[PDB]
C-alpha cells in the first residue's frame, strides 16, 4: 500500500507456521516442570 | 507482499533410525547337520549315546 504503513505479515512466517516445523520447548523458570508441547512430539511426515 | 518461488530441499545430515547391534547368531551353535537334504521329513534324528548302572 504505501511504504511507511506497518510491515505486513510475511507469507513466509506463513507457511512455515502451518508447517509446524518450529521448535517448541519448554520454560525453563517453571515449577513444577511443564508438559511436553504438542508440536515436540510430532511424528516425522512420510514422504515429502 | 514480496513472494519468491523456491525448491525445496533434502539434506541427508546422518540422521537414521537407531537399531540393534547383532551379537546372538555368532554365539548359538551353528550347523552341526547339513545333509539335511537326502533324510526323510529333513530330519537328521541325532543318537546319545547309553549309559548303564551297576
Amino acid at each position: 500500500g504505501l511504504i511507511s504503513d506497518p510491515v505486513e505479515v510475511d507469507p513466509i512466517q506463513v507457511g512455515r507456521d502451518e508447517a509446524g516445523w518450529v521448535q517448541e520447548l519448554r520454560d525453563r523458570e517453571a515449577w513444577p516442570k511443564q508438559e511436553v508441547p504438542e508440536q515436540a512430539k510430532k511424528p516425522a511426515k512420510v514422504g515429502n | 507482499a514480496h513472494i519468491f518461488v523456491k525448491p525445496e530441499l533434502v539434506a541427508e545430515i546422518g540422521v537414521k533410525q537407531l537399531q540393534r547391534e547383532i551379537v546372538l547368531p555368532g554365539l548359538v551353535w551353528t550347523n552341526p547337520l547339513t545333509d539335511f537334504g537326502g533324510s526323510k521329513n529333513d530330519t537328521i534324528t541325532v543318537r546319545v549315546p547309553a549309559i548303564t548302572t551297576a
